[PDB]
RNA sequence: GCCAGUGGCGAAGGCGCCCGGCUGGAACGGGUCCGACGGUGAGGGACGAAGGCCAGGGGAGCGAACCGGAUUAGAUACCCGGGUAGUCCUGGCUGUAAAGGAUGCGGGCUAGGUGUCGGGCGAGCUUCGAGCUCGCCCGGUGCCGAAGGGAAGCCGUUAAGCCCG
RNA sequence: GCCGCUAUUAUUGGGCCUAAAGCGUCCGUAGCCGGGCCCGUAAGUCCCUGGCGAAAUCCCACGGCUCAACCGUGGGGCUUGCU
């Protein structure tokens, strides 16, 4: 986006190619070991994720350290941002204050982009068109065990807010969900559909079921 | 067949040590009765001439070759007023290529540790970056996270001034920067530290 | 242990969500409807549909080829497809 | 006896030998006066 | 003790697959393994597969060309008509039509679609995908 | 679309955000060797398709 | 492929002669007995722990 | 392969080569290496001892590879072969010797275990060998009927 | 006793002066024999530290109970002086323990490094020693450790990993 | 009060070092699990077919009470199955 580009300076090599015009598309930037240290990158490829919708905070905890003279209270601030295409990102943000937390966590979860397969691979919907996941897929964090599975068209998300939150942000209208552990704890499981997410790519496939399931690697 | 074989064997390349890796025994020639192994100066031969095409092929101001370890501080530093490629002798300063608020920020294309066990921190924030790493590796280091190996003694003064010498040498001739080897000037005295 | 008449609509397993109170406050003044009842009953109608659809997506021949026929020209003298639909539709 | 290792440690609690000792006694006067007296 | 080659065989793929190795060795072959390697070369999960001979029950070489999240054995072999490989996937693979499920019948070794094509059950006693 | 790169050792098709590397053939050149993160980390040998250069 | 496929013998036979007759006898390299030779009854190996000592074999062959 | 009371894993053990024919270096024929088994079985020697010595003295490896037929098969067919089977045999003779020692030792308790153990062995094989006809149903394991068996 | 050890043997409990006798089990080596004889084991049985009990002996030291001296506000204790049972032997019973690797047993797979015990192999050295050093194989016993696992601590080819029971 | 929530009964699908939880250890009976090849049988298993598993109830379409509920026509399913 031209209008946070004028302002930027790279201070990366990655940014100072898409500054430079090259890496014109988030599909160049990721699969390639690359380093991402600037959201201003990922806000220039991918603007929509600038936009308080398409933002989301998931969680703020006030945590506590305790010194001689008492208690000093940190905020963590946990935050999805997204292109409800294919592309979503996690950050958490530590601050003294809720905004500089809320700040920092989406700036992180700007680096943490990552890019995901969208399909359809329920055995009641076989539409070959990308509104759920092609393939079921799992993931964890501490205790949180998610799995999640393709469900049919016009199903919705069958999984708790957090998973509606991100799924929602990552482009996926449709799918459900078996967990185990303390989904109560909110990270975790944010973190386990993240992965799982993450997942998706992670599995591997044979030649036609590109085409049958409908697998959409980022934008459709 | 470059360097015949005494200036290696003089140098102590096929030197290795007491103890070994299973990665390192493909290059891993022999033991001797004193419980040290040694290495294969063909192999150490081939992997150079590799390298060398490797990073002629590379742009020369974005190689970093780092070198914790003295003996091979000096003939990195060497190797860079040579080629033009980011030497770090000293301590490798953590955040280097991580932390852009750092002075001296570096995003280089291609590392060349020297030794993977001393060199850690310049490993793991190339790794982080998705860069190659070329690295001297001696029989008791790990291949992990190397994705070109050179085996070499990598704790000699002399064998470190040689190795570097050749890469340099090797370099340059696959860049056409110089004509036929002969044509290299600098010598091993000059990469070597003399105490 | 008879018959007992059910229910022809399902309520919402929570009933204090907000998204679904604003989307059905606004769907209930754009109809006009008396009853959160009556638009469940609705619902529950499309769901039904929904469900035979999936069974007959995941189903064989013989029988439930007949009842593909049945939903998609039910769903045709209904107005809610064309001629030249499918369960995907 | 069936013994837990939770009522060995002390947090909130006596110590399990003399637990035990005095449930042993009990049952020794409870038998005592059961069967003879 | 040993029990179920099969099984074995099949975890020691999967763990392989899992760090990367191209060929892992199959030490008391079987028929019934010789079977569900050829099932699993014509749905394309392993490359090329050689019986080794020694003077034991022989050994297997299975070259691998990285196309197999999880292979396993369903120990319980299962009864299964040939109208319930619907149930049958849906517990043991992700998607509709995703890996193979590997069922005995009297007709072979086969994959649970080729018994479906043949109207045909049988046992089941692997899963690959 | 684009396509998705695959290790030369592994074939399994690297992710996002992966330590993964990328780097033409020495000895060889005309070829990209990809290289997984677990290849990586677990000193798998891979081999140029072109040529046969084996490397680590 | 090494060392575990096909596990094959360390162990060989191998032909000697006693010095005392001169027959050529084969005989296995990790004996559990004394061998004899079959005419003069002398000792051709010794048996050990593992590989056997071996006397008179000063003409020998190993299959 | 202390497995069975021990559960260490040992593999000691011998490691045949694959062999779909005899070896060329083997000088006796199976006829010969018949009549070596028929007189050492007269000399005393068990079927193990037996073919513990045509490899070690005669160069025979694999009587079996030989010949086509085992050491046991050979003794039953010149009539040689012993009435109970031959580990059973060394088994009840251990077990017989360790009575004798227990009774002049009592509290040896762990040569007692040895002895428990030693009558599991025996019970497992003679299950195993009254299912397969090596002895007759009716047979079965007592110390004292075994004391008059060796003796 | 010192030697005596992340040492060894043993199912565990546990086992240390030497010599002789009887005896158990394991590892290694093994082109030896048998030929699936295997695993686990409800129930059932055997072994099972200290302590305690029955009977009979013995009784140095230590020593519950007890007896005295102190201490202390008190001191049914800690400290001191004594001291019974007991600790030892014989034969029995008891059948409990932080009986703990707080990790049931078997089998297959998933990087290794470095020690150490035992056997074997190959080299070198030797004062030519049942000697020393190096390497390799098998089996034990430890530390570390990538991947991996896990709530984490930590585990990590002696799994708390994947699979088969 | 029952189901669900509850993968807090776990076949699917739970756990047992430190949180509840590996018998003190071993041995072994029933039971369960069982290496590889060949031949046979065809008991389980699979396919096809005959006879049964009432009606109502369940699903679907179509018709009649204004529609619906209800009722009828027909198709299918259900009965643990047995043969
Ligand atoms: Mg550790
Ligand atoms: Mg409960
Ligand atoms: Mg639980
Ligand atoms: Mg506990
Ligand atoms: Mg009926
Ligand atoms: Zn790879
Ligand atoms: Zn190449
Ligand atoms: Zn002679």
């Amino acid at each position: 986006s031209q209008r946070v580009l004028e302002e930027w300076e790279p201070r990366t090599k990655l940014g100072q190619l898409v500054k430079a015009g090259q890496i014109t598309d988030i599909h160049e930037i990721f699969r390639k070991g690359y380093q991402i240290k600037e959201p201003e990158i990922v806000d220039v490829l991918l603007p929509e994720v600038n936009m308080r919708e398409n933002q989301e905070v998931l969680d703020i905890a006030l945590t506590v350290r305790m010194t001689d003279s008492g208690r000093r209270i940190r905020f963590r601030v946990l935050a999805a941002v997204g292109n409800r295409d294919g592309y979503v990102g996690l950050g958490i943000g530590h601050g003294r204050e809720v905004g500089i937390a809320i700040r920092k966590a989406i700036n992180y979860a700007k680096m943490n982009i990552i890019e995901i397969k969208r399909g359809c691979g329920s055995w009641e919907c076989r539409c070959r068109r990308p509104h759920s996941i092609p393939f079921a897929v799992e993931g964890k964090e501490g205790s949180v065990r998610v799995k999640l599975m393709p469900g049919p068209r016009g199903l919705g998300l069958v999984i708790g807010d957090v998973g509606k939150k991100i799924l929602s942000l990552a482009g996926v209208q449709d799918v459900w969900s078996q967990s185990l552990g303390e989904t109560r704890t909110t990270v975790n499981f944010a973190k386990a559909v993240f992965n799982a997410l993450y997942n998706t790519n992670r599995v591997a496939i044979q030649p036609g079921m590109e085409e049958k399931y409908g697998i959409v690697v980022g934008r459709e | 067949y470059l360097v015949p074989l005494d200036q290696y064997l003089a140098a102590g390349v096929h030197i290795g040590t007491q103890q070994k890796t299973q990665d390192m025994k493909k290059f891993i020639y022999r033991v001797r009765q004193d419980g040290l192994y040694v290495l294969d100066v063909r192999k150490t031969d081939e992997r150079l001439r590799t390298a060398g095409k490797f990073l002629a092929k590379f742009d020369p101001t974005s190689i970093l070759a780092v070198s914790v370890r003295l003996y091979g501080q000096k003939p990195v530093k060497k190797f860079g007023e040579v080629t033009g490629a980011r030497a770090i002798p000293g301590r490798f300063l953590p955040g280097t290529m991580t932390n852009p608020q750092v002075k001296n920020f570096i995003e280089p294309d291609v590392l060349i540790v020297t030794d993977p066990r001393a060199d850690h921190q310049a490993m793991k924030e190339a790794i982080e970056i998705g860069i190659p790493i070329v690295a001297l590796v001696d029989t008791e280091n790990f291949l992990s996270y190397v994705d070109l190996a050179i085996p070499t003694n990598n704790k000699g003064r002399k064998a470190l001034a040689l190795i570097y010498w050749i890469l340099a040498r090797e370099i340059l001739y696959n860049r056409k920067e110089i004509e036929s080897r002969e044509d290299f000037k600098v010598p091993v005295e000059e990469f070597e530290m003399r105490i | 242990d008879p018959k007992r008449q059910r229910k022809k609509y399902e309520t919402p397993s929570h009933p204090w969500i907000k998204e679904r109170l604003d989307r059905e406050r606004v769907i209930m003044r754009k109809y006009a409807l008396k009853n959160k009842k009556e638009l469940w009953r609705h619902e529950t109608q499309l769901k039904e549909f929904r469900r035979r659809a999936r069974r007959l997506l995941a189903a064989r021949g013989k029988q439930a080829e007949v009842e593909r026929v049945q939903l998609l020209q039910r769903l045709n003298r209904l107005g809610l497809l064309p001629a030249d639909a499918v369960l995907d539709d | 006896m069936k013994r837990r290792p939770r009522k060995w440690k002390k947090k909130g609690r006596m110590r399990w030998k003399w637990i035990k000792k005095r449930i042993r006694r009990l049952k020794k006067q409870r038998r005592k006066e059961r069967g003879l007296i | 003790t040993l029990l179920d080659p099969l099984a074995n065989a099949l975890s020691h793929i999967t763990n392989s697959e899992r760090v990367g190795k191209k060929e892992v060795y199959l030490k008391p072959a079987s028929k019934l393994m010789g079977e569900v390697l050829r099932v699993m070369q014509e749905n394309g999960y392993i490359g090329e597969f050689e019986f080794i001979d020694d003077g034991r029950a022989g050994i297997y070489r299975v070259q691998l060309i990285g196309k197999i999240n999880k292979a396993g054995a369903i120990k319980p072999r299962f009864p299964v008509k040939a109208r319930e490989y619907e149930a049958w996937e849906k517990r043991f693979l992700p998607a509709f039509e995703f890996g193979i499920l590997i069922v005995s019948t009297s007709q072979g070794v086969m994959t649970h679609k080729e018994a479906i094509e043949k109207g045909i059950g049988g046992r089941l006693i692997a899963y690959v995908y | 679309k684009f396509e998705v790169p695959v290790c030369t050792s592994c074939g399994k098709e690297i992710t996002p955000r992966e330590h993964a590397t990328h780097f033409v053939c020495p000895n060889c050149g005309e070829a990209i060797i990809w290289r997984c993160e677990s290849c990586r980390v677990l000193s798998v040998p891979y081999k140029c398709p072109k040529c046969g250069w084996e490397g680590p | 492929l090494p060392k575990n496929l096909i596990p094959m013998p360390k162990s060989r036979f191998l032909r000697v002669k006693c010095i005392d007759c001169g027959n050529e006898q084969i005989v296995f390299s990790n004996p559990s007995t004394t061998v004899r030779c079959l005419v003069c009854g002398a000792t051709l190996v010794e048996p050990t722990g593992g590989k056997g000592i071996l006397k008179a074999k000063v003409l020998e062959v190993l299959e | 392969m202390a497995r069975m009371h021990a559960r260490k894993r040992g593999k000691s053990g011998s490691k045949r080569p694959p062999r779909t024919a005899p070896p060329t270096w083997v000088e006796y024929t199976a006829e010969e290496v018949e009549g070596l088994v028929v007189k050492l079985r007269k000399e005393g020697y068990s079927a193990a001892m037996i073919g513990t010595i045509l490899r070690d003295q005669y160069g025979i490896p694999s009587v079996k590879l030989i010949t086509g037929k085992k050491i046991t098969k050979i003794l039953e067919e010149n009539g040689l072969a012993p009435q109970i089977p031959e580990d059973l045999m060394a088994l009840i003779r251990k077990a017989v010797n360790l009575r004798k020692h227990l009774e002049m030792h009592p509290k040896d308790r762990h040569s007692m275990r040895g002895l428990q153990l030693t009558e599991s062995k025996i019970r497992r094989l003679v299950k195993y060998y009254r299912r397969t006809g090596k002895l007759p149903a009716k047979w079965r394991y007592d110390p004292e009927q075994a004391k008059l068996l060796v003796r």
